[PDB]
């Protein structure tokens, strides 16, 4: 498959190589490697494609300033850019267009994606709190309880609960960024009361961080 | 460069109903479209290329069509797991000769009307390790609801314009509803300088207000 890999928070005005890594297939068989992105909460947009026989390109014209791409390896093609801004601040990915005999429009693999954050700010660890009901309240037989990942950079943070052995009930949801340009999210899970122990489990790989609260009503 | 103008922009369409998105190619090309899936937090899915051949395991209510400049996308007998965005890519660019995967289409936002079920509501008052960093987070949950909700919050009976800040997480492929997390930040200060906190969340004619009261927490 494909991985992308080189990006996470980087300050703006610099420049980036993302890697394009090929597993179990290398780029001496006909192919196009292209690069697409997506900034959060927007569309995709194609950059270029280089084919992988005779390493030509050919790039979007808006990206061809800023963006290149070329093949450094048997099983690697590097995305560079320039100039960054926050307007670059995107989901890179990498997808591979197969021959289907006339044309090469078959674009079925695609990487998960390397995250550039472009931003002036420092790497920051998130801080968990617990979700619980209010002391005062009556409690039920079924309670909700939750962490609560609070002020990180960059994206992003991945939380499960009883180091995965917990999934059902679980609801995580999508961060939110303040103004200040940290993100937050809450992951909450429905169990019964006076029984379950539960423990989050939020990591944080930008900050090489990973933090569990044991969390308990009232 | 071929540019691709995707039509609707969002379409909302209840659960059995047939989708219709469309794409127009800046000059022709032939059967050289793929359609893509994506729902938030994936990588994109290829459900059509060459304009209309299903990509194998795709289920069969995906239809493609169109040759040249107009192109169709048709999802019949929607699904709730349908929820998603989907774009259109030319594949193919005249000037350059080339059939690689070039501009996609703005994208096509779906929701689903599933069956309307009304929220439950949750208010996490802040941990006490909190007001000590200066600043405090109070969580509001709306749970497993359709259609959308609005959530209002109240401070000692004023309504707040700000510190809010509101996630949604993408339509539940199973029963089309939605889960809400609001968040309302105060300074140590202006938290403890006040009482009553109030989450209200209302969808259309009904109303659940979930309050706590600082010193009882």
């Amino acid at each position: 498959q494909l991985v992308e890999s080189g990006g996470g928070l980087v300050k703006p005005g610099t420049s980036l190589s993302l890697t394009c890594k090929a597993s179990g297939f290398d780029f001496s068989d006909n192919y196009y490697i292209c690069w697409v992105r997506q900034a959060p909460g927007k569309g995709l947009e194609w950059i270029g494609c280089i084919f992988t026989q005779n390493v030509r390109t050919y790039y979007a014209n808006w990206a061809k300033g800023r963006f290149t791409i070329s093949k450094t390896s048997s099983t690697t093609v590097t995305l560079q850019m320039t100039s960054l801004t926050v307007a670059d601040t995107a989901t890179y990915f990498c997808a591979r267009f197969s021959d289907t005999g006339p044309d090469y429009g078959l674009g079925n693999l695609w990487g998960p994606g390397s995250l550039v954050t472009v931003s002036s700010g420092q790497p920051k660890a998130p801080s968990v709190f617990p979700l619980a009901p209010c002391c005062g309240d009556t409690p039920s037989s079924t309670v909700t309880l939750g962490c609560l990942v609070k002020g990180y950079l960059p994206e992003p943070v991945t939380v499960t609960w009883n180091s995965g052995t917990l999934t059902n009930g679980v609801r995580t949801f999508p961060s939110v960024r303040q103004s200040s340009g940290l993100y937050s999210l809450s992951s909450v899970v429905s169990v019964t009361s006076s029984s379950q122990p539960v423990t989050c489990n939020v990591a944080h790989p930008a900050t090489n961080t990973k933090v569990d609260k044991t969390v308990a009503p009232s | 460069d071929i540019v691709m103008t995707q039509t609707p922009a969002s379409v909302e369409a209840a659960v059995g109903g047939t989708v219709t998105i469309k794409c127009q190619a800046s000059q022709r090309i032939g059967s050289h479209v793929s359609w893509y899936q994506q729902k938030p937090g994936q990588r994109p899915k290829l459900l059509i290329y060459g304009a209309s051949n299903l990509e194998s395991g795709v289920p069969s209510r995906f239809s493609g069509s169109g040759s040249g400049t107009q192109f169709t996308l048709t999802i019949s007998d929607l699904e709730c797991a349908d929820a998603a965005t989907y774009y259109c890519q030319a594949t193919y660019d005249p000037y350059t000769g080339g059939s690689y995967g070039a501009g996609f289409g703005g994208g096509t936002a779906v929701v689903v009307k599933g069956d309307p079920v009304a929220p439950s509501v949750l208010i996490f008052p802040p941990a006490a390790d909190q007001v000590a960093t200066g600043t405090v987070t109070i969580v509001c949950v709306a749970n497993k609801y359709f259609p959308d909700v609005t959530v209002t919050w109240e401070v000692d009976g004023t309504t707040q314009t700000t510190g809010i800040e509101n996630s949604k997480t993408p339509q539940n492929s199973a029963d089309c509803t939605y889960n809400l997390s609001s968040t309302l930040t105060l300074t140590s200060t202006q938290y403890n300088s006040h009482k009553e906190y109030t989450c209200k969340v209302t969808q259309g004619t009904t109303s659940v207000v979930q309050s706590f009261n600082r010193g009882d927490c």
